[PDB]
């Protein structure tokens, strides 16, 4: 079980469905992974988090990321890349469907061989390198 | 920053100063153009009111924080689960009346992810406006110094801090002292670079003294109240879409 604030089932964690009194089942959903900003979604019937894959990401796939990490309209950039997360799951887009976390399906491969990385803001740059 | 240099114009774009009565009391660490990251500690009655509270970017002397360079602080929101006795959970968020204007002295900190590998003694920077000795005043010059991270079981020692340090804090410096942040620094960033990125990985709490040998500073761990963060920036993004 996963508690709200100080405890729900975590098939109703990050199931699309408010159950916890202030939302926190369903508003840490989505989060950037190691120093690549790997995207990742838990899923619930897994109790895992797991990478989402390139394949039929866009910009505004990012964009709405970006908005339920709570990033807002800011938006940085998004590319694929290897995943260097050590996952053996990963989240498809259905692209049939009608919500970023919810709009991904369990798959164990990525057709484009890349998952989604995506930066919300440009940060952590400074006058050296 | 006791031990530390001179910062130059760039070195720290995410570096604020946060005045209360026009003089500096804290450090802070950009995020966002509206969003900077403090020290509970700092917020505490009566200075949790946003009205007290201004923040300078992109301004290295205390000098040259003129009126009219600062930015208005519109919200103050202290950690749900701050104990003032402790520390723990010393992390605060500033929301700007006005968005800041990022150029190349002003850029936002990169909050740190999970899977950061960090080294267990990562070289780390210090960077505020704090006592470069102890008991000082404000230094008028930002200052920096390197740090390394002291694993938390080395630091929750019986002749350091005797299990002081809880989950939400790390530490950082050398157990020898001579280099450590101070009273002044609180509440600035604890940074490290990684993958050319720099990460807000601490935030300046507590210590026994200023480099003195074996009280490190203790740094707020970010890590641990980013799922806290996220919540906070994205309920404010939906208030406000009213
Ligand atoms: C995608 O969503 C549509 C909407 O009903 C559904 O019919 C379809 O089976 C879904 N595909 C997958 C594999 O999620
Ligand atoms: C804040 O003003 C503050 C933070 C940390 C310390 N102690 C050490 N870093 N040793 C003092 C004051
Ligand atoms: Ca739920």
């Amino acid at each position: 079980g996963i508690e709200c604030d100080s405890c729900i089932n975590p098939s109703n964690w990050c199931d699309g469905v408010s159950h916890c009194p202030g939302g926190e089942d369903e508003n840490r959903c989505v989060r950037l992974y190691g120093p690549n900003f790997i995207l990742q979604v838990y899923s619930s019937q897994r109790k895992s988090w797991h990478p989402v894959c390139q394949d039929d990401w866009n910009e505004n796939y990012g964009r709405a990321a970006c908005r339920d990490m709570g990033y807002k309209n800011n938006f940085y950039s998004s590319q694929g890349i290897v995943d260097d997360s050590g996952s053996t799951s990963f989240m498809k887009l259905n692209t049939s469907a009608g919500d970023i976390y919810k709009k991904l399906y369990h798959s164990d491969a990525c057709s484009s061989k890349a998952v989604v990385s995506l930066r919300c803001i440009a940060c952590g740059v400074n006058l050296n390198d | 920053i006791v031990g530390g240099e001179s910062a130059l114009p760039g070195a720290w774009p995410w570096q604020v100063s946060l005045h209360v009565q026009n003089v500096h009391v804290c450090g802070g660490s950009i995020i966002t153009p509206e969003w900077i990251v403090t020290a509970a500690h700092c917020v505490e009655k009566p200075l949790n009111n946003p009205w007290h509270w201004t923040a300078f970017a992109g301004i290295l002397r205390q000098s040259f924080m003129f009126y009219g360079a600062g930015y208005q602080v519109e919200k103050v929101i202290s950690h749900p689960n701050y104990d003032s006795k402790t520390k723990n959970n010393d992390i605060a968020l500033m929301k700007l009346q006005k968005p800041l204007t990022f150029n190349d002295l002003v850029k936002p900190v990169c909050l740190p992810n999970p899977g950061m590998m960090l080294q267990p003694e990562q070289l780390c920077w210090i960077s505020g406006w704090g006592a470069t000795e102890e008991k000082g005043k404000t230094s008028e010059v930002l200052n920096a110094a390197k740090v390394l991270l002291i694993e938390t079981q080395r630091c929750n020692s019986r002749y350091v801090y005797d299990n002081l340090i809880t989950p939400a804090m790390i530490c950082a410096g050398f157990l020898q002292g001579n280099v450590d942040s101070c009273q002044g620094d609180s509440g600035g960033p604890l940074v490290t670079s990684k993958n050319n990125i720099w990460w807000l990985i601490g935030d300046t709490s507590w210590g026994s003294g200023c480099a003195k040998a074996y009280r490190p500073g203790v740094y707020g761990n970010v890590m641990v109240f980013t799922d806290w963060i996220y919540r906070q920036m994205r309920a404010d993004g939906e208030f406000v879409e009213h």
